[PDB]
């Protein structure tokens, strides 16, 4: 019922930043650069001269510099979301579990044996506010 | 004109990837591809064959893109092709719908109250096209109808988990209306707990799906008022896809028989999981084993 | 963060042609306008110009083709076009949105369970515009600014009159909790009878129209009940436009004053309405005349 | 609550074609052909050979023929909805009181007088089976 308390729960989730409104309107042209990429004459275009295909869609440079440095977290920091970014590392050739592994600092080799293992477990990650 | 399955199944696209590069008999990937072999072997029995599926599944960013942003969609089209997520095309058939009972339904379910938006022209992505994969295997073309049903899980707020558990039995009682005597299936795609982005990337919780099963076949109702909060802090930023499995679990009336149950960690990011359900009163004998853990924790 | 006002205005695309071709002021339009006169000066006074304007219309396949038809939309970009529907875009500003407020609407309303389809971008026409024009004038830049929110009514089913007037309450209530103190309005444009296409195109009900009126000011909720079969059968089949006039009334409360009213019969082929309301609690004085109704058979 | 017996009842009103989608299904490439005249690039190749611009559309022999006929009626009839064709007679000049007297067998002139003396009376012209 009250949109404001829906919406402030999601600050307490550590590591995450949930696809909230605010984050939307802040990615959108961001987002729609990522979509450009599911046509193919648009990814070739892009690989050929990346910064000339950015200036295209009006990024401010924190997004772009985003981009070129392929830094998924700082993409998301501008309202980048993971599902329309799909789109970017699919035109480099890497795989979601790449690009996932890529956001927490682990090496690819580590992340993979954790997955292996059983995954990240959810201890201590819960709750900002309470430790858990 | 009946529902008499409802079916689930995560629709990771590395499975896509490994059955397209022939390494889906690896060692990572084996021990997936036969978990889903009771469900191949299952559903090509005559009377276990769907005349029509009702997919429901969240777009990923494919069809729809930042301008328009529908909470439920329904394809009603006569073909839908496989989306470019970036790789280019799915190299698999393309999937045919059922228009006279997908325009049934998107009717009946307005009347009944939900804003639906229709789509007449949409590719399908991975959530969709994956599930067909992985259940029917590298057919010619698929061996059923398919209607697509979109769902918003991307842009929040998603719809509750108690107005995606309604819909569902709205959608059994349009298809229950439908005048031809047709066998229809729901499946409902995603989960189950993973975390695509940041630094909890790789989290995954199987005391949540585990009891998120359990819950699912006996007490949906419950179930149903789970706020999303509680997906998001325990089963992972997109654990929030498994509100599909509520639309497929009130398209089954109040008793079901599970008859069979795969569980799997890891598969890419994520626990993966599929289950057949059935109504109680109509249901087949359920599958020997009837439920399967596999990965190295497990 | 207050709904102060509804307001109701047919929107006819010949009126703004009369504004272009200066016939406005001929022997056929000039007591159109001359109608529209009382609201135009009460909006412009003091105290009475809206910081924002909800705006509820149906989409006339303008922004929405055969290919994606949704229920209910609500435009959250910060700006939106005239629509190209045949003889150019129409020749009025831009009309500006209020993304903030418009967001904080769609979140509200999905949470509310309405399934919202939510626009980043669109052309918006004849069933945006025209009040506007009407309303305003011709402006340099509209003086306000307006959230694009339209409804299918044009592929069966639309929504019910239950439905819509229900979406108007939870509209004034994710205003309510907006929580900047603005001016808001909310509108609802088309109607009243009448009848575009085949034989009986030319089709008015003045009965039906008044009784219409009457209703919606006095027993809302007993409106909201009528059919679609009813509107169709006495209005014309393009009178099922009316069904927004209940998206308005239900964001106001139960009392309320209506303070203008102005009917008039023909404006091309249908009949003109228009009407001013507040709640009871804040209304202002009712204009005077409070009532006019015009038309050479009126 | 039961679609067949809400979609059944639009068929006592007479003179008038609901916009259902048996009818949508049907006119689906007609209205699409309408909605590409919403830019005015597609209006000047669609005049300079109407029946050429006609054959990119895929419509039956009769959706083409009602076009180029300019018979509104019976664009209707082949799923034609009054709100997509307006951009054709919107294409030709013509206003919505052309179209609509057009479908009535009027005259311009019988039918604004028509217009102007109060419209078409509700009488008479309810119910197929009431007669009222
Ligand atoms: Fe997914
Ligand atoms: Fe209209």
């Amino acid at each position: 019922i009250d949109v404001h308390a829906y919406l402030a729960e999601f600050d307490d989730i550590p590591g995450t930043r949930v696809f909230t409104a605010q984050r939307a309107r802040k990615g959108y042209n961001l987002n729609q650069f990522a979509m450009s990429l599911m046509k193919a004459e648009n990814r070739e275009r892009f690989k050929a001269d990346e910064s000339a295909y950015l200036d295209e869609w009006n990024l401010t440079p924190a997004a772009k510099a985003a981009v070129l440095a392929r830094d998924y977290n700082a993409m998301i920091d501008e309202g980048g979301n993971v599902y329309f970014l799909s789109k970017l590392f699919s035109t480099d050739g890497k795989s979601f579990q790449f690009a996932a592994g890529s956001m927490t600092g682990m090496t690819q080799e580590e992340y993979a044996q954790m997955m292996i293992d059983g995954g990240r477990s959810p201890a201590g990650v819960r709750s900002i506010k309470g430790g858990y | 004109a009946r529902v008499t399955t409802g079916i689930t199944s995560s629709h990771i696209p590395a499975l896509g990837a490994a059955i397209q590069t022939g390494t889906s008999d690896n060692d990572y990937w084996g021990p997936v591809f036969k978990g889903y072999q009771p469900i191949r072997d299952w559903i090509k029995q005559p009377g276990n064959m769907p005349d029509v599926v009702i997919l429901v599944y969240n777009d990923h960013a494919s069809a729809f893109d930042m301008n328009i942003i529908p909470t439920f969609a329904i394809g009603c089209a006569e073909t839908f092709k496989p989306a470019d997520e970036g790789w280019g095309p799915r190299p698999v058939p393309d999937v045919k719908g059922h228009p006279d009972l997908a325009w049934h339904i998107a009717q009946s379910l307005i009347l009944d109250e939900f804003d639906m938006t229709i789509m007449n022209q949409m590719d399908v992505d991975h959530g969709c096209t994956v599930p067909l994969s992985m259940i029917f295997g590298e057919p010619e073309e698929w061996p059923c109808k398919v209607i697509p049903f979109p769902v918003n899980v991307v842009t929040y707020p998603p719809p509750s988990g108690k107005r995606c558990f309604a819909l569902g039995d709205s959608i059994r009682a349009a298809v229950e209306s439908f005048p031809e005597d047709l066998n229809v299936h729901v499946w409902g795609t995603g989960g189950m707990s993973h975390q695509l982005q940041g630094p909890r990337a790789g989290l995954i919780n199987k005391e949540f799906d585990l009891n998120f099963i359990d819950k699912l076949i006996s007490d949906p109702e419950e179930l149903s008022k789970m706020p999303h909060i509680q997906y998001l802090r325990e089963s992972g930023s997109e654990g929030v896809e498994l509100v599909m499995w509520l639309i497929m679990r009130g398209a089954l009336p109040e008793k079901v028989r599970d008859l069979y149950t795969f569980y799997h960690i890891p598969a890419s990011n994520t626990a993966l999981g599929a289950m057949i359900l059935q109504p109680e009163e109509t249901a087949g004998t359920p599958l020997e084993p009837r439920k399967v853990m596999s990965g190295h924790s497990l």
